[PDB]
RNA sequence: AACGCGACGAUACUACCCGCACGUUGUAGACGUAUAAGAAUAGGCUCCGGCCUCGUAUCCUAGCAGGCGAUUCCUCCGCCGGCCUCGAAGUGGCCGUCGGUAAUUCGCGUAUUGCAAUUUAGACACGCGCGGGAUCAAAUCCUUUGCAGACGACUUAGAUGUG
RNA sequence: CAUCGGUUCUGGCGGGGGGAUAAAGGCCCAGGGAAUGUGGCUCCUCCGGGAGUGUUAUAGCCCUGGGUGUAAUACCCUCGC
């Protein structure tokens, strides 16, 4: 348990309902949550089941006027996750609206979240929750098949972001190597009494 | 080379073995013995 | 699609400057007067960097084009301005073309 | 019942190279290289002996044990493909209108294209594009015969299936109208 | 069904003028406690020997503890269970360290596989398979195999449920 | 079928109070009726049910039959 | 009748587009482009070559 | 016929395998009950590493690199103790990196307020030395 | 100069009142203390006093900052959430607002 | 989308920008509110030696809420300027100046808030002030138009003109 | 804040009793036995390991009786701090 200013969560490899439940509980407790890469979220079960559920959702509409009151079907994966979270929050109250004001959802990783730490939720991770051999699908694939238009744009922006991250990781590896060499070289100039004192303390 | 004719014409298929996932648990001699006490008991 | 920037010409006609006004006859007609000084200051460095920004960041290039309404018999003096897409070539070719 | 340990065995010929990393099998031979991703099946690969590959499943069900047989046959098919290859001989027959079959190689794709004309007098030109790695020739030994050859059995057989399914007789009695292209022989190139 | 213990329950009919020394009947009962053990004892007596609790008494109740709880054993259980079709024999095998552990495993097994409750199961005999050759079921035969050693693929790591967020993606290899 | 692309009207699992009460009433009436039919049943019933016996896969069935035989001979000798 | 959305009609139209109308439209586009070519041709920070910055939020305010 | 295979090499539960439990103690597998439970005994003379003979679920345990060679299946506490002392399981466990991490964790948990202040000051002095070394290294290249 | 902090309290969040499914009881609040995740850790903070610090509009007696005072009464549930009783019930608008758990009265 | 967003033009004032000078100004709630690989999970990471349950980690962390003066060190931080760089809702790198700075040690001051009483201390937005720098705009009514029209609304035109 | 009274929640510690005077188990003593057969011996090999023999050897295990022993510990009950 720890309180943070804002928690950024990589949505890749997470199960939709479990991540939504944890995020809704954190928002109502008072923590600001940002979720990125909602296109890479997972849903358990084989893809045609999720597709059929989305088409059953698309069936529902106000008969007398489709411009008011009806289910407005948002096709973006971030908005699918937002609908999942909003179903678990008393959104028609002032407290629920304030709790929903503490959430931001995106597709891909826009700046400045590209240079921020992205945490994961092990209670919602697909590789830790699903039994091996069980089928799963991708919310981005579902969105593309139900009418989301920007799958290719997000993919291009993601590959540019990962190229820049590869350059950053190369510099990071160089810095880590130089730091290890600096520690090894400075181990001679450090006072030995300080050395076994820190070793006895555990540092 | 293969001397026989496979019925579906897939001549590259290997000589398959019986699907026996419980193979090797019980020896043959013990099974013969257990057949003998089974017959006597019946 | 999102408009990153636009670049205008140094001289705009009165009939296209009329489009930016509702009371052009009472106007001081100051439109684009400070913009026209950007062509003269620093040999158009701001115009050049906006052109380079369109060259290196953008994928769709459209010209802005207006009609010469004074050659028509219409009593309207305020011209019509629209965006026309440049199709074909690379983005640098589109920018140089415009 | 959950079986503690189950295992299958694949021998490898001496001139064949097998590389397995993250369940992505690459099999190289005299005729070339084939590659298949098998990461949808839970299996542990090992080298139990020189020239022998072992496949094992731990604590799997009967279905998971049975999947290893499919993996074994698939890898053996790639081995046979890179060693001896796969060859499908097809025959095209007709009653009145001769079937004109043109075989060409598209340069920018690298794939072969088979054009079929005059199928029961039709004016349309049917065009079938082969899978990459499938080579099609018109046989000179026998009459009205195509020969499809390659390393990938799935590619060769799917190309032959496409050639059959493009020349389908519609709205006619099939006991009377016998024109078409049919796979007549399946085997190895070597 | 529950933390069970095995009880020796000996009971008898109340002595009368005609029968001054009535016969003693002994059963081994698996029960959570002695009240349940005596209740099952009188239920089986009313089912078998027509001796009711009103005209009977309990001579002795003792606990039969396991002789070697630290030795791994194979147990064969012969049971009858009641379904809507009727009463069926079953023989099952359990690899445990005590008879009570085998009986609770049997109860959980019957609840899982046939939806049978405690009241519908009659444990007719629990025996220890003296030899490896006495094992009949393949799911015990594969465990009693020579040189049994196996890995544990895809082990989900234990993370406390109070730690909501993790900074690294977990591994499933140890 | 075209279920995935074009699903139909969903079948509701939400029960209604009227139907739940009706189902409970009919279940109770059926249970009372089958008690009445079992009471007025003319179908023949045996006094003693057929015991299934000892399963063959029990490893000590022959020994158990040995104590059965020995106990019956002992009872015959005592009587 | 075959509808406008029919796959065979789409393939017929694709063959027409590739083999018949395509070269004609390409030649027309070439001529029009040539005419409009005739009309059209008729430090880094201090020079603008280095693209510097011009002279609702995605984050929480901090 | 040369074959390159890159796969996962798990540690295997087997007789003689030493398990580390959740309380930090050690045990050795004597008999395997099933795929989820084993029979394990820790005869170590160290009270921190000792474990009574009994059933250990494999979920509640971890696998150490240490394997006792030729430990007989079903061996009682005397034989397991003889094998443990002959093989020197305690020294090898102390050599492993899990025990070093656990020792560091205990040392950090046992610090008092004065100890934490001294840790901060000595770490700042060592940090001064390491900062000079890193500046020298970055100056070169 | 020194660049350390000056915090001597523990952060907490006001989750809710004591409640059933429907009925709530403002006289008792539920507090989530940071780093406290079970009853064993919650037992340390019993009897510790807790401040809800907020801001008002008017400046009264030299400040615009008001405090509601309370104490931690008992653990709640299994996950280290504690029950707290204050001089006045906390505002319902403050569900999720931060509170300060001080280390006094100390038993160390 | 009339409570979604972008680019551009001209922006008179008490309008705009810069500096500091503060708010009985506000905000679902600062108190170290520090931390970017990607990818796989029947496999990965590496400095190529080895390493991988584990963030129970790493950084930062002492001084009147943190003074003054030294001893000592060339370490860390910050504002600016230059050159580059960063378009998914645009900001970081290097160099240079200037300022601050216990890694070591010491000297003078702390009291009296009286045995606790939020530790009034942060960020953003808004407002009122000066002292400076920069700029002199539009819309509507009205008349008119008929590409429009129930009324509003809309297309036009009204400043010297191809009116 | 300290010292108390009433009610109540929660943590730890020191003893007593019972059972098969727990059952186990450690170390000894005396018998008996087997294999998922240790060592040894024989035969095959891909030289990695398999097959056969049999009763402790260069591992051990199971069963019965006895001692330590009124052993420890679990569980249940109970006296207090």
């Amino acid at each position: 348990s720890s309180f943070e200013s804002v928690v950024v969560i990589d949505g890749k490899g997470h199960l939709l309902g479990r991540l939504a439940s944890i995020v809704a509980k954190q928002l109502l407790s008072g923590q600001k949550i940002v979720v990125v890469r909602c296109e890479a979220l997972n849903i358990s079960g084989e893809f045609f089941r999720a597709k059929l559920k989305y088409h059953a959702y698309l069936r529902k509409m106000t008969r007398y006027n489709p411009t008011r009151g009806g289910p407005f079907h948002f096709r973006a994966p971030s908005r699918i996750f937002y609908k999942a979270v909003r179903g678990m929050i008393p959104h028609k109250t002032a407290r629920g609206a304030a709790a929903l004001e503490r959430l931001k959802v995106f597709e891909g990783v826009p700046p400045p979240y590209d240079k921020k730490k992205k945490m994961v939720v092990p209670q919602a991770l697909r590789v830790l929750r699903l039994q091996p051999g069980r089928k799963y699908c991708t919310v981005g694939r579902l969105s593309h098949e139900v009418g989301w238009k920007y799958q290719d744009v997000v993919a291009r922006l993601e590959e540019r972001r990962k190229a820049k991250g590869a350059a950053y990781y190369e510099r990071k590896k160089l810095a880590a190597r130089q730091l290890s060499e600096a520690k090894k070289a400075a181990a001679a100039k450090v006072d030995p009494k300080v050395s076994e004192a820190l070793a006895a303390y555990g540092y | 080379k293969n001397l026989g004719m496979r019925k579906n014409g897939q001549v590259w298929l290997p000589a398959k073995k019986a699907f026996r996932p419980t193979k090797g648990l019980t020896s043959w001699e013990l099974r013969v013995k257990k057949r003998q006490e089974q017959a006597a008991m019946k | 699609l999102r408009s990153l920037t636009t670049v205008w010409a140094e001289h705009l006609s009165d009939e296209v400057k009329r489009r930016f006004y509702k009371n052009w006859y009472k106007s001081k007609k100051k439109a684009f007067t400070k913009y026209a000084k950007k062509y003269a200051e620093n040999n158009g460095a701001s115009i050049t960097r906006e052109l380079e920004r369109i060259k290196k960041y953008c994928t769709v290039v459209r010209v802005l084009a207006h009609t010469q309404i004074r050659k028509t018999p219409l009593k309207q003096k305020k011209a019509h301005l629209m965006e026309i897409q440049i199709n074909g070539g690379s983005v640098a070719d589109k920018v140089e073309f415009g | 019942m959950r079986y503690i340990h189950s295992e299958e065995t694949i021998p490898v010929p001496e001139n064949v190279k097998v590389s397995i990393k993250s369940r992505l099998v690459t099999v190289e031979g005299p005729r070339g290289k084939l590659q298949k991703d098998l990461s949808h099946i839970a299996v542990n690969f090992s080298v139990v002996k020189k020239g022998v590959i072992g496949l094992e499943i731990h604590h799997g069900s009967r279905k998971d044990v049975a999947a290893l047989r499919t993996v074994r046959t698939i890898i053996n098919n790639m081995i046979i493909g890179v060693t001896k290859g796969f060859k499908y001989k097809m025959r095209y027959v007709y009653a009145h209108f001769p079937i004109n079959v043109n075989v060409e190689k598209n340069a920018e794709t690298g794939c072969y294209e088979v054009e079929i004309r005059n199928f029961i007098g039709e004016k349309i030109v049917r065009k079938v594009v082969m899978a990459p790695g499938v080579e099609v020739e018109i046989s000179k030994a026998q009459k009205d015969e195509l020969i499809l050859s390659g390393n990938s059995l799935e590619a060769v057989s799917q190309s032959a299936a496409d050639i059959q399914q493009i020349c389908k007789v519609r709205n006619k009695d099939i006991r009377k109208f016998l024109d078409g292209i049919y796979v007549s022989e399946k085997g190895n190139i070597v | 069904m529950g933390r069970l213990q095995e009880y020796q329950v000996i009971g008898r009919h109340l002595p009368t003028e005609a029968n001054p020394n009535p016969a003693l009947y002994r059963m081994r009962i698996f029960a959570p406690n002695e009240v349940v053990a005596k209740s099952r004892f009188w239920y089986f007596l009313r089912g078998l020997k027509k001796v009711k609790k009103a005209t009977g008494e309990i001579v002795s109740v003792n606990v039969i503890s396991e002789k070697h709880p630290l030795k791994v054993k194979n147990f064969g259980i012969w049971l009858r269970y009641d379904s809507r079709s009727g009463t069926h024999n079953m023989y099952k095998e359990y690899r445990e360290t005590s008879r009570v552990a085998a009986v609770e495993a049997m109860y959980a097994d019957m609840a899982a596989r046939h939806r049978a409750r405690f009241r519908s199961i009659h444990i007719l005999k629990v025996v220890e398979l003296e030899k490896t050759e006495d094992v009949k079921r393949p799911y015990i035969k594969q465990l009693v195999a020579k040189n049994l050693s196996f890995p544990l693929p895809h082990r989900v790591p234990k993370i406390s449920t109070k730690k909501i967020f993790s900074a690294k993606r977990p591994s499933t290899f140890s | 079928a075209g279920t995935i692309n074009k699903p139909k009207k969903p079948t509701s699992k939400r029960k209604t109070t009227r139907l739940r009460a009706k189902i409970s009433k009919r279940a109770a009436e059926k249970k009372r009726k089958e008690r009445k039919l079992a009471r007025k049943n003319p179908e023949w019933r045996s006094k003693l049910k057929k015991d299934p016996g000892i399963p063959n896969l029990f490893p000590y069935k022959e020994r158990l039959l040995q104590q059965i035989e020995e106990e019956r001979i002992r009872r015959k000798e005592e009587l | 009748a075959k509808s406008a959305r029919a796959s065979r009609i789409k393939e017929n139209h694709q063959r027409f587009k590739k083999n018949i109308a395509g070269p004609v439209e390409a030649a027309r586009l070439e001529r029009l482009s040539a005419k409009l070519m005739a009309i059209a041709q008729a430090s880094g920070v201090k020079s603008g070559k280095s693209i510097g910055r011009k002279d609702s939020s995605i984050v929480f305010p901090m | 016929a040369e074959i390159n295979v890159e796969a996962t090499s798990w540690r295997r539960v087997e007789v003689g395998r030493v398990l580390k439990l959740e309380n930090g103690s050690l045990a050795a597998i004597v008999e395997i009950i099933d795929h989820k439970r084993v029979l394990a005994d820790g005869p170590s003379s160290d009270p921190k590493l000792a474990t009574p003979r009994g059933i250990v679920p494999l979920s509640r345990a971890l696998l150490t690199p240490i394997v006792i060679p030729k430990l007989p299946r079903g061996a009682r506490t005397g034989a397991v103790k003889k094998a443990w002392e002959a093989y020197g399981v305690d020294a090898k466990w102390k050599e492993t990196n899990w025990a070093k991490k656990q020792l560091q964790q205990e040392r950090r948990q046992s610090l008092t307020d004065f100890d934490r202040f001294k840790v901060m000051r000595l770490k700042k002095q060592r940090r001064f030395e390491e900062r000079k070394a890193l500046a020298k290294i970055k100056a070169a290249a | 100069p020194s660049e350390a902090g000056h915090r001597l309290y523990v952060k907490g969040r006001h989750l809710s009142y004591q409640r059933g499914r429907r009925n709530t009881h403002p006289k008792t609040s539920l507090i989530k203390i940071e780093g406290v995740d079970d009853t064993a850790a919650a037992n340390f903070y019993l009897g510790k006093r807790v401040a809800y610090v907020y801001r008002a509009q008017k400046e009264v007696r030299g400040t615009k900052i008001r405090v509601i005072w309370g104490k931690i009464t008992r653990p709640h549930g299994n996950s280290g959430v504690v029950r707290a009783k204050f001089t006045h019930p906390l505002p319902a608008r403050s569900f999720g607002a931060s509170v300060r758990i001080m280390l006094y009265p100390s038993s160390i």
